[PDB]
């Protein structure tokens, strides 16, 4: 169940001929830097059943070139990139391997993470709490901690006495700790009576149930 | 049922600071990357590595090649530069705080360019060097980065922190701060 990921190759870009002028850079007299960045990005629309590949080109701040699996070859986004995209586009023997790496960069990589990755869940830690000390001054927010979940698919909803309270919310929205798990603060802003009771309901893949907290 | 994924390969080579990276992402998380120098593979969760493996130098080749590509893309512009892009930080608890048990402050460092900084984590006004930890340069949708860093701590009401990030974007070191809020 531990395949060996496959990774896609970078092609060799050819210089020597051309040169552009007025690259319209920001510049801004600080220290100069050159950055050589692709990205080649794998989009699952359901497993391995459909797929893109999206290969992007950039340099410095600019996207100049990418390889979009829907359109089958090379495509110049600024004209920093086109000498690339008429060498590669030429070589049939490249534009072979790039169209076959949806299936075996894509596909094969998925179907190694799909052992662990793609099952991957973290069940979140839900509390309820009152927000700030005792002195009201015009509202009093609840708090519904979630906290060190995974994956970020949540649905975190307030109730009063059965009624799921819409306005008043206050969230903080998904928060990505980097190290796979996430965490969210859903607050509700009310004013209470007296017998009025509260519901923190929490919904997430890792759950057989929905979770609830009362105050 | 429908699963929607993200995998991307992302790969980069700097000048002048001739460094170079190339990890893998998930749906944003890292899963590795492989360190340039000691050329291996590094999971971010250690429980990633009995389920798959990776040829570093396969990320090496792919580096060699980036590099020499960068080379073209300078002349092909008249080494013509664009603007440093300095972060914007945000410091904050992994989970939520209680005295006495153990935790780990974050430190989000994001949308910048290019992937280089110098982060400190400082505890009550000096460097902290043990228990620290952080992500290579993580990717966005865009062509900026994002960076994580970490601290371990044990909540108090006596410890003051902050995060001190430098980047060839910003005039100024940006300073943010981290205290027990009850
Ligand atoms: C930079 O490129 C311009 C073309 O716009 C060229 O005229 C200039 O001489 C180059 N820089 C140098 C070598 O001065
Ligand atoms: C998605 O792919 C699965 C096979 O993995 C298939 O059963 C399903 O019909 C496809 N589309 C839908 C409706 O999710
Ligand atoms: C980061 O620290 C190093 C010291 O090793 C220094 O050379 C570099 O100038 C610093 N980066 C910035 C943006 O000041």
């Amino acid at each position: 169940a531990a395949d060996l990921i496959a990774y896609l190759k970078q092609a060799s870009a050819k210089g020597g001929g051309g040169s552009l002028v007025g690259g319209g850079s920001g510049g801004g007299g600080s220290r100069p830097w050159f950055l050589e960045y692709c990205k080649s990005e794998c989009h699952f629309y359901n497993g391995t059943q459909r797929v893109r590949l999206l290969v992007r080109y950039f340099y410095n701040l600019e996207e100049n070139l990418r390889f979009d699996s829907d359109v089958g070859e090379f495509r110049a986004v600024t004209e920093l990139g086109r000498p690339d995209a008429e060498n590669w586009n030429s070589q049939p023997e490249f534009l072979e391997q790039k169209r076959a790496e949806v299936d075996t960069v894509c596909r094969h990589n998925y179907e190694i993470f799909d052992n662990f990755l793609v099952p991957r869940r973290v069940e979140p830690t839900v509390t309820v709490y009152p927000t700030k000390t005792q002195p009201l001054e015009h509202h009093n927010l609840l708090v519904c901690s979630v906290s060190d979940f995974y994956p970020g698919n949540i649905e975190v909803r307030w109730f009063r006495n059965g009624k799921e309270e819409k306005t008043g919310i206050v969230s903080t929205g998904l928060v990505r700790n980097g190290d796979w798990t996430f965490q969210t603060l859903v607050m509700l802003e009310t004013v209470p009576q007296s017998g009025e009771v509260y519901t923190c309901q929490v919904e997430h893949p890792s759950l057989t149930d929905p979770v609830t907290v009362e105050w | 049922i429908k699963e929607e994924h993200t995998i991307i390969q992302a790969e980069f080579y700097l000048l002048p600071d001739k460094r170079g990276e190339f990890m893998f992402d998930f749906d944003g998380d890292e899963i590795f990357h492989v360190d340039i120098e000691k050329s291996e593979t590094i999971w971010r969760l250690e429980e990633f590595a009995k389920f798959a493996s990776f040829e570093a130098q396969g990320a090496l080749a792919n580096i060699a090649v980036d590099k020499a590509n960068l080379d073209v893309m300078k002349e092909r512009s008249n080494n013509t530069p664009d603007a440093n892009v300095a972060p914007e930080v945000t410091v904050l608890s992994r989970s939520p705080v209680n005295l006495g048990e153990p935790n780990i402050l974050i430190c989000f460092i994001d949308k910048f360019s290019p992937p280089v900084v110098n982060v400190t984590w400082l505890r009550n006004g000096r460097p902290v060097t043990e228990g620290v930890s952080e992500t290579v340069f993580l990717p966005r949708d865009d062509h900026l980065f994002r960076k994580f860093h970490y601290l371990t701590f044990l909540p108090s009401t006596d410890d003051f922190y902050d995060c001190e990030v430098d980047h060839w974007g910003l005039e100024e070191p940006l300073r943010k701060t981290w205290e027990f809020e009850e």
